[PDB]
C-alpha cells in the first residue's frame, strides 16, 4: 500500500 | 471537518514507496512529528475516503495507528501518529531482525492480535492484514495500520482480486474467488502474517507465483512449518488456514494464545540461532  | 491545510505539513524524509502511494516522516505544525501517507491521484474517490475516514475516526485502540488528520483533495494526504521503526517488514529484514527471537516475535504477533481483536469487537474488517501494513515503534511496539483502505481502491485489476497489485498470497480463498471479506478472512491473513514473523520477513509461498497460489491453496496445499519454529505455532497457522471460515480461530483466542504461549503452550522452549 505505502511500503511493492 | 477534521480536514487540515496542506501547508501545515512538511515532508522531511521518505520512509517508503508503494503501489498506491508513499509514506513520509514529517512535522504537522513544526511541533508534532507525524507520518504522512500520500495516495496517487485516481486511487480512490475523495468523498468515499471521507465517508470511510469517519469510520476510521471511530476506531480507537492502543494497538491501532491513530488517525490525526486528512487532506481530501488529490493527492490525498493521510496524517497519523509517527512510528519510529517503520514497517514490520522493514524491521524484520533489518539489522535488528537477527537479534529477534521467538518470544519477541510472538509478543509482536500478540499485539497485532490485540488490535485486531478490538476490530473484531467493533464489527470491522481490515481486508489487508500483513507485515507491510504493520508499523513498529520504540520498545518493540507493533500497531495495525491502513485499515479500511483496501475497499476504497478503484484499480480495475485490484477490484477483481487479480493483477499482482493484489496481495493474493495473504488472501483467503473465499475472499479471493467471491470477494467476501470478513474478520474471518483477516484471520487467514494473520496466519500468513505469522509466517512473515517466524521467517523474519520472507515472502509467503516461496518459489510459487501469484497465479500458482490460489489453485494450490484450493487443492489443500498449506505452508510447511518454518525452520526452528515449534509445531504448535505452525498448527495455529493451519487453523487460520482452514477452508471453512467458521472453523478458523477468533482474534480474541489468538491474542490470549500468543500472550500465554510460553507458559501454556511451550514452557520448555530454548532459543536457537534464528528463533
Amino acid at each position: 500500500a505505502f511500503f511493492a | 471537518a477534521w480536514e487540515i491545510p496542506r501547508e501545515s505539513l512538511r515532508l522531511e524524509v521518505k520512509l517508503g514507496q508503494g503501489c498506491f502511494g508513499e509514506v513520509w516522516m514529517g512535522t504537522w505544525n513544526g511541533t508534532t512529528r507525524v507520518a504522512i501517507k500520500t495516495l496517487k491521484p485516481g486511487t480512490m474517490s475523495p468523498e468515499a475516503f471521507l465517508q470511510e475516514a469517519q469510520v476510521m475516526k471511530k476506531l480507537r485502540h492502543e494497538k491501532l495507528v491513530q488517525l490525526y488528520a486528512v487532506v481530501s483533495e488529490e493527492p490525498i494526504y493521510i496524517v497519523t501518529e509517527y512510528m519510529s521503526k517503520g514497517s514490520l517488514l522493514d524491521f524484520l529484514k533489518g539489522e535488528m531482525g537477527k537479534y529477534l527471537r521467538l518470544p519477541q516475535l510472538v509478543d509482536m504477533a500478540a499485539q497485532i492480535a490485540s488490535g485486531m481483536a478490538y476490530v473484531e469487537r467493533m464489527n470491522y474488517v481490515h481486508r489487508d492484514l500483513r507485515a507491510a501494513n504493520i508499523l513498529v515503534g520504540e520498545n518493540l511496539v507493533c500497531k495495525v495500520a491502513d485499515f479500511g483502505l483496501a475497499r476504497l481502491i478503484e484499480d480495475n485489476e485490484y477490484t477483481a482480486r487479480q493483477g499482482a497489485k493484489f496481495p493474493i498470497k495473504w488472501t483467503a480463498p473465499e475472499a479471493a474467488l467471491y470477494g467476501r471479506f470478513t474478520i474471518k478472512s483477516d484471520v487467514w491473513s494473520f496466519g500468513i502474517l505469522l509466517t512473515e514473523l517466524t521467517t523474519k520477513g520472507r515472502v509467503p509461498y516461496p518459489g510459487m507465483v501469484n497465479r500458482e497460489v490460489l489453485d494450490q491453496v484450493e487443492r489443500g496445499y498449506r505452508m510447511p512449518c518454518p525452520p526452528e519454529c515449534p509445531e504448535s505455532l505452525h498448527d495455529l497457522m493451519c487453523q487460520c488456514w482452514r477452508k471453512d471460515p467458521e472453523e478458523r480461530p477468533t482474534f480474541e483466542y489468538l491474542q490470549a494464545f500468543l500472550e500465554d504461549y510460553f507458559t501454556s503452550t511451550e514452557p520448555q522452549y530454548q532459543p536457537g540461532e534464528n528463533l
